[PDB]
């Protein structure tokens, strides 16, 4: 289908991708919602969502 | 004297390959003006060794003993293929079709098993030049196709595929990717194995010949997860010469 | 930071059902009395001494 | 940079049309007269060159060869694709309904 | 929604003639058809061969054409591949093969028509459930 | 409400990367999934930070 992915505001503003492997990963992350770049290393990050102080 | 299924079934000799008698040590005229095919190519592995992975590259790894346990299901039987007179007399064996392949697993000393696909799938096979008759002093050598171990629509215990299934760790759903590429997208290997049969006994008048043979190939890469070993397979072999 | 294994390896147990063997070979087989029929037998003896123990 | 073989052909003719040496043999049941007395023939003397090259075919009857040029504009060729051709695949690639 | 006149009118043949079934003929086409073809068609699939469908746009490609009662009581008299270039009479049911798939013994003409009728008009009713096999269950 | 403004920014003829820039980062990143607090698990302990990391 051709699909590509362009971005307005935010870090990638004004970027447009084309490349399949590229906009798979960014519609994986569209399924979030709003997408954000995350420090994973700091803390050892494991990439499973854990909830907040509302939900404990 | 000729044995049934009922003879057979259960006792390992359906995993054999046929043996001639130790007076079988004739000559098989070959015809150059004749077509020849192989009617029946068996392969019989006895022996599977595996390159060890030494940490120094200055010491010369070695092949080192393994057990089986995938019990009695390894031999290629039923293979068939046209065997060519060439203009120098030399002899090609074309591989056609057949039971041309076994998924074999072999363990290592300490616990490590080796999957690998043992095969001769596409085998061409030559003789020296000028077999005017094959006898005991014939030999075949030639190269074969080894396709991956798995085929395209397996799927990890993730459930993630070549042809099919998930291509990310859908259980890590904000893990950064490109440590885990590797895993994530799947390779199909294609690449070479040689082999040699070295003929030990012609029954000149019926065209068979058996003896032993020794193939190298690489084993299971995991759809390139991890990389293969080098495998050496040793057996015995038998080949009914028609004809054609 | 192999303690008991070389206590083993002084008085003759050198090899293991795995088939390995500290000396490096392959193939090699050790009987019953490898590292881990020495470990099981010493487990059995425990035990049994436990049993006597309770009798005692 | 590692890539899925698959995915990248889906890029290609392949994912437009019969892919004469890769497609599996059930796509040609989607037009007329292929399935399976043609399917099996252009399996079996795949790959091919050009798409005018499944006409070569030995054997053909003129009216095999009509019905090839009436579906021309549905085939296409690319390069071999291990990934589909090994196994078998092409005869049957685990998919049913 | 009812099962009305117009639903129960499929084409009798290739050169736009249409037949009007009644809700017997239904009926009885749902009723032969578990009976002769249902075990390996249920649904409008095929299961000892799943490439090959029911559905009507199937069987308009066939060779000859089946999406219309003509074709499709020929088909149960002489079978052909989809291709029309073998007769296939020796491992698929037809009044040809009685001898061997008993079931057709006792299948009259009248029989045929409704099984022919219960073909084309149950995708009319379900749809992509007709030869779509368990996704759409 | 992020649609809202982004169309309220248009209607005033900004162009599309200056409607999204002016989106606040706090506002697009209550609308991410990472932070919904049904998303957790009872056993997945700790700040919600351990999981996708420290939001950038
Ligand atoms: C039943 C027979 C038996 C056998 C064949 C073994 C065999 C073994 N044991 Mg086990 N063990 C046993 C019973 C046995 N054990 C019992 C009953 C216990 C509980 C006390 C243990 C507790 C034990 C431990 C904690 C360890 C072993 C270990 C071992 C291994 C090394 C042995 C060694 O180096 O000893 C060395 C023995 C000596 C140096 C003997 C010293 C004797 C002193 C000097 C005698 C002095 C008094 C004497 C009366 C003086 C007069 C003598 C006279 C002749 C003049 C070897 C496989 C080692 C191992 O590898 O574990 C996996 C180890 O760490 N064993
Ligand atoms: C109302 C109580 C409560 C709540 C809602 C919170 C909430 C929170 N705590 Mg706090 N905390 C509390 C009390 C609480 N705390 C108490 C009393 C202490 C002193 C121990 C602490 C000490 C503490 C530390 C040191 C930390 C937190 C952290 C956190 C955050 C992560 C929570 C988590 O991972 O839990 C995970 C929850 C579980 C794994 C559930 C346990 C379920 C138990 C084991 C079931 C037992 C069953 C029982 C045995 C069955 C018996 C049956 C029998 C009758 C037959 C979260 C905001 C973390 C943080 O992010 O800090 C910034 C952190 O590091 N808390
Ligand atoms: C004497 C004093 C008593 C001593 C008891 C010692 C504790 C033993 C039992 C431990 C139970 C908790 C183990 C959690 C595992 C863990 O490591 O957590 C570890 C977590 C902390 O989490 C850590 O945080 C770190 C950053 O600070 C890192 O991110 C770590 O990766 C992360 O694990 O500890 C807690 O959060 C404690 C607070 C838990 C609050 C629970 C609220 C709900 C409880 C209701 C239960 C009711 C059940 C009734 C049943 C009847
Ligand atoms: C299994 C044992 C079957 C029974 C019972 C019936 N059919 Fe069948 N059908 C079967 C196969 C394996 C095939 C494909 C044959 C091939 O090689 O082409 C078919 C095909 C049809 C078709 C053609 C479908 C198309 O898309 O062109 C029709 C119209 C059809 N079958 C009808 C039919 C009827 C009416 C049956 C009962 C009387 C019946 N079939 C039984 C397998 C089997
Ligand atoms: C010879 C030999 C050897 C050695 C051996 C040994 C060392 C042995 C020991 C043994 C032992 C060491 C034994 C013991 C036993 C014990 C017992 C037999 C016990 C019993 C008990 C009881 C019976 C009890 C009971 C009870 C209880 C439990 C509780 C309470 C009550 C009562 C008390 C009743 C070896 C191997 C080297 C080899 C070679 C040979
Ligand atoms: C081009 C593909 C790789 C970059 C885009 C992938 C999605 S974005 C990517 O996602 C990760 C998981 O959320 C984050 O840890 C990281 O910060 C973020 O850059
Ligand atoms: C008392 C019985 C103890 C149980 C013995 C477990 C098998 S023995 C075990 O096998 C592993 C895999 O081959 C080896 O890697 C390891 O070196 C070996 O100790
Ligand atoms: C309580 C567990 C008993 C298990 C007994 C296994 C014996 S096994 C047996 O043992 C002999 C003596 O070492 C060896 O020589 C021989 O090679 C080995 O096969
Ligand atoms: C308590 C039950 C545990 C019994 C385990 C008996 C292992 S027995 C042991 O096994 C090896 C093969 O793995 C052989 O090389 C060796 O000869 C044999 O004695
Ligand atoms: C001529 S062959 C013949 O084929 C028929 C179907 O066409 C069967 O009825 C019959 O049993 C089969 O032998
Ligand atoms: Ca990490
Ligand atoms: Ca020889």
């Amino acid at each position: 289908q051709g699909v590509t992915v362009s971005f307005y505001g935010g870090e990638l503003n004004g970027q447009t991708f084309t490349d399949p492997p590229t906009v798979k990963s960014y519609a994986r992350k569209a399924i979030f919602g709003e997408i954000f770049e995350f420090d994973t290393e700091t803390l050892n990050s494991d990439g499973i969502f854990r909830t907040s102080p509302r939900g404990w | 004297q000729t044995l049934t299924y009922d003879d057979i079934v259960g006792t390992g000799l359906a995993n054999k390959c046929p043996t001639l008698d130790d007076t079988a040590r004739g000559a098989y005229p070959i015809d150059s003006s004749q077509t020849y095919r192989i009617a029946r190519l068996c392969l019989q592995p006895t022996t599977f060794l595996v390159k060890e992975e030494p940490k120094n590259k200055r010491q010369e790894a070695e092949f080192v003993p393994t057990k089986l346990v995938t019990r009695e299901t390894t031999s290629l039987d039923q293979i068939q293929g046209e065997l060519k007179v060439n203009s120098d007399g030399s002899l090609t064996f074309v591989e056609e079709d057949g039971i041309d392949f076994q998924p074999v697993t072999v363990q290592m000393a300490g616990g490590e098993r080796i999957p690998l696909l043992f095969t001769v799938k596409n085998l061409v096979a030559s003789t020296q030049p000028n077999v005017t008759s094959i006898t005991t002093s014939t030999d075949f050598k030639g190269e074969f196709n080894v396709p991956s171990y798995r085929t395209a629509n397996f799927l990890d215990p993730k459930g993630r595929g070549l042809a099919s299934g998930y291509d990310s760790a859908i259980a890590l759903p904000q893990a950064k990717e490109e440590e885990l590429a590797r895993a994530n997208v799947k390779r199909f290997s294609l690449t070479k194995g040689q082999i040699s049969l070295n003929v030990a006994k012609v029954d000149g008048r019926t065209g068979e010949i058996a003896g032993t043979f020794e193939s190298e190939q690489l084993s299971d890469d995991d759809m390139g997860a991890h990389e293969p070993h080098e495998v050496k397979i040793q057996g015995v072999f038998y080949a009914s010469i028609e004809p054609a | 930071g192999m303690f008991v294994l070389p206590f083993m390896a002084r008085l003759g147990v050198t090899g293991s059902w795995s088939g390995w063997s500290i000396t490096g070979e392959t193939g090699i087989d050790p009987g019953f009395w490898s590292f881990e029929g020495v470990a099981l037998a010493h487990i059995v003896l425990s035990g049994l001494l436990f049993l006597a123990a309770c009798w005692h | 940079e590692l890539v899925n073989v698959v995915d990248e052909k889906l890029g290609t003719a392949y994912g437009e049309k019969i892919d004469l040496n890769n497609t599996n043999i059930a796509a040609f049941i989607q037009y007329r007269g292929l399935y399976p007395t043609l399917a099996k023939l252009i399996v079996k003397n795949a790959p091919y060159e050009s798409v005018e090259d499944v006409l070569n075919i030995p054997g053909l009857t003129e009216r095999q060869k009509q019905i090839l040029r009436e579906n021309l504009e549905h085939f296409t060729v690319t390069e071999v694709e291990t990934a589909l051709v090994e196994g078998g695949d092409r005869y049957n690639n685990g998919l049913y309904k | 929604a009812e099962l009305t006149p117009e639903v129960l009118t499929v084409p009798l043949n290739s050169e736009g003639k249409t037949i009007t079934l009644t809700e017997k003929q239904y009926l009885e086409g749902k009723r032969l058809f578990q009976y002769a073809c249902a075990s390996c068609h249920v649904g409008g699939i095929t299961k000892t061969n799943p490439s090959l469908d029911l559905r009507t746009e199937t069987l308009a490609l066939a060779t000859p054409p089946r999406d219309n009662i003509e074709g499709l009581v020929d088909y149960m008299k002489n079978p052909t591949t989809y291709d029309g270039e073998q007769e296939i009479a020796e491992v698929h049911p037809s009044l040809r093969s009685a001898d061997i798939f008993p079931k057709m013994r006792n299948l009259t003409e009248k029989d045929l028509v409704a099984i022919a009728g219960h073909i084309l008009v149950e995708p009319k009713i379900l749809g992509d459930k007709w030869g779509g096999g368990k996704v759409y269950y | 409400e992020i649609n809202r403004r982004v169309q309220a920014s248009l209607a005033s003829g900004a162009t599309l990367e200056e409607a999204w820039s002016a989106i606040p980062e706090k506002l697009a990143f209550y609308d991410y999934i990472g932070n919904n607090p049904a998303k957790g698990g009872l056993f997945r302990t700790g700040p919600m930070n351990k999981g996708d990391g420290i939001a950038q």
